[PDB]
RNA sequence: ACCAGAUCAAAAGGGACAAGCAUCAAGCACGCAGCAAUGCAGCUCAAAACGCUUAGCCUAGCCACACCCCCACGGGAAACAGCAGU
């Protein structure tokens, strides 16, 4: 089906059951469906910890470099998942939603304190 | 039973047996051989045995016949490049025609390695998918991971059925 | 095998073509204003909230050069948003003008200048952007110099940054491996970037139009 | 050498010479039956242009594509008419043969 | 810099092109003359098929052989098996109606845009004893006596054409052949149609029905030319229109059926006739005729033709015991008749009821 | 962010590509040469042309439709084949 416009986009494709999320990181044309058809699948994630207490994550680095290389985006949430793996710089929204939650403690500490 | 004469000619574990895959230059290849003739014996069991093979493993190499249009039989192939490679197969038997004809113009198992390593690389195992492509379809399979909810129902704890009742 | 062809689908396109450039509508009826609902009455749109007060407040680009000789040709002219937001002198010399004659006022059109950004002046005069919007000011005669003196500041910045701590481990793991052991950490150069802020003015020549 | 044609070189049978300086040429080639997995000789008709209008009926010919087609139908040319009707040269000894019989002898020179 | 242009000696553009247009273009007297001549033999007495003078023949002709030749035979669906066998046999009762079985020796149907039956009739005619002496070709305008002419000039009958005056008519050596002049239809809505609008109403390629299941209180418009309302009937029914397929056939209720008529009279919509209210000026006004219909046989046998002059006609079936009424609304200067069906089994071929439309789909 | 060639993939050209019916056997311009005039009179087809009937398909998905008039200027007419619902 020819498109007009868009562009590849790295991002995740919510398989699983339900209540059972997990996520196939692909490239994928912005305007196929979010698990329709896909260039290249990239890796997977797990969002739910698995017996270990771990949230398995692969990430084919050589093709996702080929892909930004190509010209494909990144979608926030991909663009999170390479921070955390240390293959881009942490978010800022990631730095500041720690910093908003670290204020949000604080707040409720002090007002469980003030009894 | 199957019909005609040698029916293993008709059957794929026999098609496939044709070590022949001709380089990408050929393009046509005519045999021309005589239905009669000690010396073209050779020839003729060569086309009534190989010939399928040959074609069965290059689909896009046009092949085609000529009985009895020369005193002797013979082969020629003509490549990409406008080449034209005339093979003599008089007094050979079929088996030397298929080894000459490999030697001269079939690819190497080195190449035909290369063309399998390149095909194994699109089933990545990592990936997941309906069977027909990848192993897993969903990362439930893999051991440890938390299981499909079919098989095992979750925690009340993580089914969103009870976070909304803690919602509310 | 061979197709009917769609003659009534081609008409259609070649009507709609003709349709659209000879009623293209004027920039005095695109970019009007209701300053009681601050709606487009062309679109009936409603501007953004953010938008409200200076519609209500300031003046646009057009509505100011129609007060001036030559619709002010070769005066400076700075945005209001531009003021407020940074202390360095941004304008446009304006070497050129083509207003909307149709309108009214002549308060609407298109102009040209040589862009001055944060101090930086640039090679050449473009089209200009937002012009309809209401957010420009006229710099007076007097006081040009003034308030057009610009020091330019110290523009040394980082040469280059360290790799995110993944890509410095594979990059340093595959010099190791390939033998060479120079230690030298690996960095990324940045000068090669050119970091513009997100008001620089973008090419109004690459800009679309609304339609009817 | 980047021709938009697909096949690229053909050797068929010329079966017809009433076009002006085009010969229709037919291209057979093995076509496996998928359930018997016998081989047919599955023919498709072919046009060859020839300028020197040399095709004779019945000639065995090898059709090289053209870049473009050069018309309807015209996507291939006559690159060497390879066996002339009832005039086979022997490619093997190169001397003149009919059928099965060489006309002049391979030992004659 | 600057420019100008003159407001003087101007080359001006036009307002509203309209390349709609463009496209629009890119896709007594046989009494008191010939009769004298043919009273002095044979006549071969051409009918169209499709419009069903007759009664006239013995003053006409005279007492001599006629054979009868229904032309435009192509052209008329296969309602069912057989139709050509119950077509001489209707023939057959309107020349009884009509006439001695003058005498008409031979009944026959051809169509010589077709050449279908061409060489039958030139072997009966060579076959006996009876067809002695010349040939006179009598029959109406559009019966198609110039095609058969043509068509048996062209052939080993004839031993080319000569012209000779009777009023200068065509002959060929055979004793002579006599195409004498057609007798013109009076009341035909051809004559009040164009060179471009009779083209499009006669039909040029085989006729395909074309069913549709109307309640009472609607209305069928066969062009701008025909239409009908049907009413007060208890139960609903199926008109077949055989027409020429490129009439549209449009369906409506009764309050829209009239400021359709005069929003879309000429124009595309109702493509016969032409020339928009320029044309529906001059054209007649569409007076009305009301009808009574029979007891329904059934929901396959046809119970009446009506018939629009030689635009088409319209068959219909009520259902079984249903009485129904209806109002004809034809051209003033044409006329608009009842007639027993021609293809009475029409609308058994049909295909299925699409969408809420009353359309059946057309095999 | 620009260019880059890269990626993606239209239109166009070549090839490939469902089922039944031959009680659908001829299609009727379906070809070629020439810069053009113009000439040549050819092209497909019992190895199934042409035509009628049935069907979404080769499923990470793909093709097509978007009330109808194949299209949609225009007209018919007032549109849930988006979700929930009648
Ligand atoms: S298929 Fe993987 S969670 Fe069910
Ligand atoms: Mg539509
Ligand atoms: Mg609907
Ligand atoms: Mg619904």
């Amino acid at each position: 089906k020819a498109y007009r416009g868009g562009h590849l986009t790295i991002r995740l494709a919510l398989g699983g059951c339900t209540n059972r999320p997990f996520y196939r990181i692909v490239a994928a044309h912005n305007k196929c469906p979010r698990d329709g058809r896909f260039v290249e699948q990239l890796g997977s994630y797990d969002p739910l910890p698995n017996s270990h207490g771990e949230k398995l994550v692969a990430l084919n680095l050589d093709r996702i470099r080929h892909w930004i290389g190509c010209g494909a985006h990144l979608s926030k949430p991909m663009e999170k998942l390479l921070g955390l793996a240390g293959f881009f710089p942490l978010h800022p929204m990631m730095i500041t939603n720690a910093e908003r939650l670290r204020r949000k403690r604080a707040r409720e500490v002090l007002l469980a304190s003030q009894k | 039973p199957m019909k005609g004469r040698f029916p293993i000619r008709r059957t794929l574990q026999y098609l496939s047996q044709g070590n022949v895959v001709f380089k990408d230059s050929v393009k046509v290849m005519t045999v021309n051989y005589n239905t009669h003739g000690e010396l073209g014996e050779g020839a003729r069991k060569f086309v009534f045995f190989n010939i399928p093979q040959i074609q069965y493993k290059n689909p896009w190499v046009q092949i085609m016949m000529f009985k009895n249009m020369t005193p002797s039989p013979f082969l020629r192939f003509y490549l990409d490049s406008g080449e034209q490679v005339l093979v003599d197969v008089e007094t050979k038997s079929n088996k030397e025609i298929m080894e000459h004809i490999r030697k001269i113009l079939g690819k190497n198992e080195e190449t035909l390695r290369e063309e399998e390593e390149e095909k194994k690389q699109l089933s990545h195992p990592a990936n997941f998918g309906p069977r027909k492509y990848c192993l897993r379809e969903c990362i439930c399979e893999v051991e440890g991971q938390v299981p499909c909810p079919s098989l095992v129902p979750l925690p009340k704890e993580m089914r969103g059925k009870y976070k909304a009742a803690l919602k509310a | 095998k061979k197709v009917r062809p769609r003659l009534i689908a081609e008409l259609a396109r070649r009507v709609r073509a003709l349709r659209e450039q000879l009623n293209r509508p004027r920039d005095s009826q695109l970019y009007a204003v209701d300053y009681e609902t601050l709606t487009r009455p062309f679109s009936g749109r409603r501007l953004p909230v953010r938008a409200w007060a200076d519609v209500r407040r300031e003046s646009r680009l057009l509505q100011l050069l129609g007060r001036l000789p030559l619709f002010g040709l070769g005066r400076l002219v700075t945005r209001k948003s531009w003021l407020w937001q940074h202390d360095e002198p941004c304008y446009w010399r304006l070497t050129r003008v083509r207003p909307d004659y149709t309108a009214q006022n002549l308060d609407h059109g298109k102009a040209w200048g040589i862009l001055t950004f944060k101090g930086k002046t640039e090679s050449e005069a473009r089209e200009i952007e937002h012009v309809m919007y209401h957010d420009w000011r006229l710099v007076p005669k007097h006081e040009e110099e003034a308030f057009t003196a610009f020091t330019p500041a110290p523009e040394d910045s980082l040469a280059s940054v360290p790799y995110p701590p993944l890509l410095r481990a594979m990059i340093i793991a595959e010099r190791q491996k390939n033998g060479d052991t120079s230690t030298e950490e690996p960095m990324l150069n940045v000068q090669r970037i050119r970091m513009e802020p997100w008001d620089y003015p973008a090419k109004q020549e690459d800009k679309g139009r609304a339609k009817g | 050498v980047r021709s938009s044609v697909h096949a690229r070189w053909i050797v068929g049978k010329v079966i017809g010479t009433k076009m002006q300086k085009t010969a229709k040429v037919r291209v057979t080639r093995l076509v496996l039956d998928p359930y018997l997995l016998k081989y047919f000789n599955k023919r498709k008709t072919y046009f060859a242009h020839d300028a020197l209008q040399q095709c004779t009926v019945g000639d065995i010919v090898l059709l090289r594509a053209l870049p473009v087609p050069r018309a309807k139908h015209v996507k291939h040319e006559l690159a060497e008419i390879v066996f002339k009707v009832g005039k086979v040269i022997d490619p093997v000894t190169g001397k003149p043969c009919a059928g099965t019989t060489y006309l002049e002898s391979p030992l004659s020179s | 810099q600057e420019r100008f242009l003159f407001p003087e000696y101007i080359l001006d553009p036009e307002p509203q092109p309209t390349r709609e247009k463009q496209l629009q273009e890119l896709q007594e007297q046989y009494l008191e003359l010939v009769s004298a001549a043919l009273r002095r033999s044979l006549v071969l007495y051409m009918v169209d098929l499709l419009d069903l003078l007759l009664p006239d023949l013995p003053a006409l002709v005279g007492p001599k052989q006629l054979i009868v030749l229904g032309n435009k035979v192509d052209l008329l669906p296969q309602d069912a098996p057989g139709y050509r066998q119950r077509l001489r046999e209707r023939l057959w009762e309107d020349c009884a109606r009509a006439l001695l079985l003058t005498v008409v020796r031979d009944v026959r149907l051809i169509s010589a845009k077709t050449g279908y039956g061409v060489e039958e009739l030139i072997s009966a005619l060579q076959r006996s004893w009876r067809y002695r002496g010349d040939v006179y070709l009598v029959g109406a305008t559009n019966a198609g006596k110039s095609t058969l002419f043509n068509t048996l000039l062209e052939s080993d009958y004839c031993t080319r054409a000569t012209i000779s005056p009777w009023l200068n008519l065509l002959k060929f050596p055979i004793h002579w052949f006599y195409d004498t002049p057609g007798i013109t239809k009076e009341n035909c809505i051809l004559n009040l149609l164009t060179e471009k609008e009779v083209n499009i109403v006669l039909p040029t390629q085989s006729i395909v029905p074309r069913t549709f299941v109307l309640k009472p209180g609607m209305v069928l418009f066969l062009g701008a030319i025909g239409r009908i309302d049907f009413l007060q009937g208890n139960q609903s029914a199926w008109f077949t229109v055989v027409a020429s397929n490129i009439l549209p056939v449009h369906i409506t209720s009764l309050d829209r059926a009239d400021a359709l008529y005069q929003k879309h009279a000429g124009h595309t919509l109702l493509q016969i006739p032409m020339g928009g209210k320029e044309r529906m000026a001059g054209f007649p006004p569409l007076v009305a005729e009301d009808i009574m219909l029979k007891e329904g046989l059934g929901a396959s046998e046809a119970v009446a033709d009506i018939k629009f002059s030689s635009a088409g006609w319209v068959s219909v079936t009520p259902n079984f015991k249903d009485r129904l009424h209806l109002r004809g609304y034809t051209p003033e200067g044409t006329v608009l008749t009842v007639r027993p069906p021609l293809l009475p089994y029409i609308v058994n071929i049909k295909g299925q009821r699409i969408k809420k439309s009353v359309a059946y789909k057309t095999k």
